[PDB]
């Protein structure tokens, strides 16, 4: 999980600018508020 | 450990020059009944794996294929922890002076024994009957 930086935030913001309140969710949370996924893919766990 | 990541954290201990997160998560779940708001009290104990140390070397060996080597965790079992109500599994300072040299030492066993049939074991640095039963304590709030 990546705590998104102030950089980061921006990148996020940007890429969703054209859509006013799109973009407004990434702004209006603080810098360091949104968090990366992560999620891992990867297995091993076999299943039952 | 998924296979290729398994590989992959072979080859970390192997060589693969990274610290491997070992977060012995404490965690100290209670009950609500008698009170206690966050009564899982946790706290990661990490130990950052210096890159193929003793430990590590123990554990590339473990991960390629023996099943015999007692990876020597530095004291990282607390064996006195003050746990509140609260979400923190906080070892009492000066019953453990170090309390990160002066926990425990603690000792660990992959068991392939291919039949690999990969158990795990948490021995001790002095294991007696704590290889099956590690004896700590929680001073309990």
């Amino acid at each position: 999980i990546i705590p998104f930086t102030a950089q980061a935030y921006e990148e996020l913001s940007r890429q969703f600018d054209p859509q006013p309140l799109a973009m407004q969710f990434i702004s209006q949370y603080s810098p360091e508020d949104i968090v990366t996924a992560q999620i891992e893919g990867s297995s091993g766990a076999l299943w039952r | 450990i998924s296979p290729p990541s398994r590989a992959q954290m072979k080859r970390e201990l192997y060589n693969g020059t990274a610290d491997i997160t070992l977060r012995f998560t404490w965690n100290f779940q209670r009950d609500l009944a008698k009170g206690g708001t966050v009564e899982y009290a946790n706290e990661k104990h990490m130990l950052a794996l210096a890159p193929n140390s003793t430990a590590r070397r123990q554990l590339a060996s473990l991960l390629e294929g023996t099943s015999d080597q007692s990876v020597v965790i530095p004291n990282l079992f607390p064996k006195y922890i003050r746990a509140p109500n609260g979400p923190e599994a906080n070892p009492v300072k000066q019953l453990q002076p170090n309390e990160e040299a002066d926990y425990l030492g603690v000792r660990i066993q992959l068991r392939r024994e291919q039949g690999f049939l990969e158990w795990w074991v948490i021995e001790l640095q002095e294991c007696r009957t704590d290889c099956n039963l590690l004896p700590m304590v929680i001073f309990s709030d």
